[PDB]
């Protein structure tokens, strides 16, 4: 509940961003 | 008028580094996120990771994890990539480019494509040292033809020219080519009427900078 | 592990025509993060289309982008001179960054067979240390060509490099250079020096070639 | 800390799942 | 929220042919979380496909799913009788559980003229308040029927309700019923009561009607 | 296999409230998520909720959520829905229904959907008052055609049968038409050979039990 989620076309899944 | 403008071309031995800037203009710097990009010769255009100007925070591409390093300075609105440990494959055009606008409707990172695109910055990596072209004649035998070889020099490039830049129709320059030696080679050719070459003087002019190297080399029939 | 193919390799198309460029993703992008991008030489490549179908500032509606799923298209309604350069598609976001390989839009003109050219080695160059033998093929359409280099009767391969000129703005055409390499040593040691060019223009190929020693 | 995400089509964005929502 | 909107609204059909299922959703949806229900009257709905195009356990080939973004289908190859039913598609999970309208698959069968009667109210009703007028209308294909009646050649309008059973599972027939409803001094003050039927399987409406008191 | 017994019919005043029961079988009752959803008259399904019977959790539909209750009872495999402050409109078919399995790779609710459905409950909410049925005949003239109007009951259903079950052919029972007054009404037909009026005897048998009305009319012409 800090970073954003969005979807992942490789993974098929929503995933976290990255960069701190 | 949304603008990057990027430090100029590098040659760099095996095992140093480089840096490169990226100074944005016409928008909000600390706003928008900026993405490094390269294109080494045939190859296809490589991401290398994105650094956000306001917090400094940043990702990087699997491949670059530990030999690059990104940084940025809000005060000059400038973007900055260093590359260490350089290897020959590193040879490429270095990219930076801002991401797109942002809307709060929008999910994140939908606007992460690369919206506006700097020039490039060329990096060379090679243990060759800076040297001169031999400039050799390609002499002329209805239409003829007839050039100058350009070889054997390092780094690129050099431009040629023909009769001072008074001949220009009928005049094909090509790109250089690597050899395995290290340097560079290529040649300039010229379609003329057979009818003139005991009349027109052709002469190619031929610079190469970065060794202060100049040469004028008239061309002509050899008196076989 | 996203991998994007786009196809054709080249399209050749005159002003007027309808270009379709297609990239063709391992991985089904339900995202639609999806661009295609535009580059000539020398320039800074340019943005065309994002999110699969969204035009980017100041490109012509003339662009349009389409598809969903594994398949996505970038289309030209009607070609302009000013569109002649190389096209690339890209997956964007959530970590993953590939480009495609490039299809380039050149342009179709007339079969333009090639006036062929070959040059010996220079006493200057000889006198330096080493040879090069050039074969010039110039003014020519389409861009397929083939040289081959034969010393002595004896089929030259992996020993000359070629280069190529961008399509000329002006008559469509290209020209190209092939430049055989060999040891001073060997130039010597041989008589005959040809180079053959096979051409959709050619009825048959053509061979150009001289006698080390005279002319 | 970090959770199971899901994507909503109603809302067009990724969404969090903690046995409830 | 999301709609769903399904068609054709009914799909006459004949055992052996192919069905096809429409559904059209409101927003696009990239989760392919999308699902088919079979329902036939008087029993448990049952699930087909889920997933967009996964068929649920025990599901026959002949049926299967597709689509993808806001158009989705249902096909099933050959129809078999057991087939014919309501089918009605969903989005779910993440706070979206909405179903389309559905459609009916109904087994297709000759034109079938409607066998119609006409009965009056009985003394036993009459002597209550209220007069019961009512038609049937018979074994008839297609659904599709009007019923018009008329007291004293004035056309009712408002003062009717009607009933219509499930397709019949072995002759596919429908059956109709219509009640007027009129107090018993309204009754008594007319003479002809007629129900006119107008169907397919009637090239010109059919009247039937009967004159109270004398027969 | 997986099985989903739903509670009987219902009917109700306005205002008051009704449970349905939902008991399972064949599967592990605490490993599955339970959804609810209803069916009106000429209305589209609609979701209610589900509940998770391992921990109570659960999610409502802005719909429902002021009014409605889920809880279950692990013991007995058993969930119930309770719906409060009945209207009208919640007249309906209300089903419980599994969600499906999941595999460990798959996204969160990916098998939220109605995996396996009970077979319903009737819930009926009305102002109206228990009230047996008149049965009037539909005389025949002359196939021919006869019948019985059973007329102003509540609530539903009636059962009606021709001479006791043995005459079947030709037989029509039509679906029960609600009336402004809050009563139903239905027809029951059957066609008939005409010559057969007044020697063959024709008894259409009724019975509606929320009222114990049992009756058995002779349809006869006048
Ligand atoms: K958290």
């Amino acid at each position: 509940h800090e970073r954003s989620y969005m979807f992942s076309d490789l993974e098929n899944r929503c995933i976290a961003a990255e960069a701190k | 008028q949304v603008q990057l403008v990027q430090s100029g071309a590098e040659v760099k031995k095996p095992g140093a580094s480089v840096k490169v800037s990226c100074q944005a203009s016409g928008y909000r710097f600390s706003n928008f996120v900026i993405h490094w990009v390269r294109q080494a010769p045939g190859q296809r255009f490589e991401w290398m990771g994105w650094i956000n100007p306001y917090n400094g925070n940043k990702e990087f591409s699997a491949k670059f994890q530990d030999r690059v390093t990104f940084t940025a300075d809000t005060s000059a609105n400038t973007a900055y990539m260093e590359l260490r440990s350089l290897r020959s494959a590193d040879t490429a055009v270095y990219y930076c480019a801002r991401v797109g606008p942002y809307s709060w409707d929008d999910s994140p990172q939908d606007n992460y494509y690369m919206d506006v695109w700097g020039k490039g910055t060329t990096v060379i990596v090679s243990s060759a040292s800076t040297k001169g072209p031999s400039v050799f004649p390609l002499a002329p035998s209805g239409t003829a033809a007839l050039g100058c070889l350009v070889k054997d020099y390092f780094p690129e490039p050099v431009t040629v020219s023909w009769n001072s830049g008074a001949l220009t129709s009928g005049v094909h320059t090509f790109p250089a080519v690597l050899q395995s030696s290290g340097l560079y080679s290529l040649s300039s050719v010229v379609t003329v009427p057979s009818s003139s070459l005991g009349t027109q003087t052709y002469i190619c002019n031929v610079n190469h900078k970065p060794s202060n190297t100049k040469v004028d080399k008239k061309v002509e029939p050899k008196s076989c | 592990e996203i991998v994007l193919t786009q196809s054709p390799g080249t399209l050749s198309l005159s002003p007027g025509e309808r270009a379709t460029f297609s990239c063709r993703s391992s991985h089904s992008i339900r995202s639609r993060r999806v661009a295609w991008y535009q580059h000539k030489p020398g320039q800074a490549p340019r943005l065309v289309i994002h999110g699969v179908s969204n035009r980017a500032s100041g490109i012509s509606d003339r662009f349009s982008g389409s598809g969903s799923g594994t398949d996505f298209t970038l289309t030209i309604t009607r070609v302009e001179p000013e569109d002649f350069a190389l096209y690339y598609c890209q997956v964007y976001g959530a970590s993953s960054y590939t480009f495609g390989q490039g299809t380039k839009l050149e342009r179709k003109r007339t079969v333009a067979a090639p006036s062929v050219f070959i040059f010996p080695p220079s006493d200057e160059q000889l006198k330096s240390g080493t040879a090069s033998v050039v074969c010039l093929l110039n003014n020519f359409y389409p861009r397929e060509a083939k040289v081959q280099w034969k010393v002595d009767n004896a089929l030259q391969s992996g020993n000359s490099q070629e280069s190529v000129t961008e399509q000329d703005s002006k008559d469509s055409t290209y020209s190209l250079s092939s430049t055989l390499t060999l040891s001073k040593a060997d130039y010597e040691k041989h008589k005959v020096y040809a180079c053959e060019v096979t051409h959709q223009g050619l009825r048959s190929p053509v061979t150009k070639s001289f006698n080390r020693g005279e002319c």
